């Protein structure tokens, strides 16, 4: 409904989950998992 | 072909720059390393294959002699136009096809793909493992270039 | 699938006993840095890993994927039968048309 009042249907992600510093860590570590932070789902160093 | 992958990179706004997606064919954990995994050691797969083939050769044998007993209980639930040679003969075939299909699916649970479930081995490092080959083992690397 | 389930629980408690003296094996191949509760926990880890492909593999072997070897089974007999469905359970075909 929020998306039909407002045309946000598509929200373009600006980033990814994981900073430049933690993407290849995270690239190698099948068991990282995304966690919310602020609202957004990103990867933190703490789950590598 | 031990492995084979693709992969994608990321966010962007660039599709001709490449990525290091593909470098989650080397992901494996690392937290606790404190001891081997058994799984990437040949002999211990071995032993766990062959008792895993002893229980299907056991299975077939069961099967088998189960396989006369079925028989008279389909002699009575299919008429007097039972045959006994064409049951057993459709029958065995049937268990040989099965027995068939978990041996070669203990060999892949083993042999070739003890890897699809352990995050500790990588695929890369799983792929060569089948064969007995470590990380050193890649000799060259064909790059794009 | 009954009987192969019975056989990978067997599976998994012999593992786990076992994993007691396989401890004692690492106890003095590895030194004095020896932690029998982590060796343990990360045994454990594996058997319990181990024994879920297991049961994940006889599932898809019964259950899921009983028709790949079997050529008296064709791919649509089969794929329906995994569910317990008949070819006349398939009600319609959205054609290309």
């Amino acid at each position: 409904h929020n998306a039909i009042t407002r045309n946000t249907m598509f929200v373009a992600k600006d980033k990814a989950p994981y900073s430049d510093e933690l993407e290849q860590p995270v690239y190698l570590d099948p068991l990282a998992r995304v966690e919310e932070n602020k609202k957004k789902l990103v990867f933190s160093d703490k789950t590598i | 072909l031990a492995m084979t992958a693709t992969a994608t990179d990321k966010i962007g706004r660039s599709v001709p720059a490449p990525g290091k997606g593909i470098l989650t064919t080397a992901r494996e954990h690392h937290g606790n390393l404190k001891y081997p995994s058994p799984l990437l050691n040949i002999k211990y797969r071995k032993r766990q294959l062959n008792k895993r083939l002893e229980q299907i050769k056991s299975w077939e044998e069961t099967e088998l002699s189960y396989l006369q007993e079925e028989a008279e209980l389909a002699k009575e639930e299919f008429g007097d136009e039972f045959s006994m040679h064409e049951f057993l003969k459709e029958r065995t075939e049937e268990v040989y096809r099965e027995s068939k299909r978990q041996v070669s699916d203990a060999k892949k649970q083993w042999g070739n793909s003890f890897y699809k479930s352990d995050p500790r081995i990588a695929p890369l490092r799983g792929a060569l493992a089948a064969f007995n080959l470590t990380i050193d083992d890649i000799g060259v690397a064909s790059f794009h270039g």
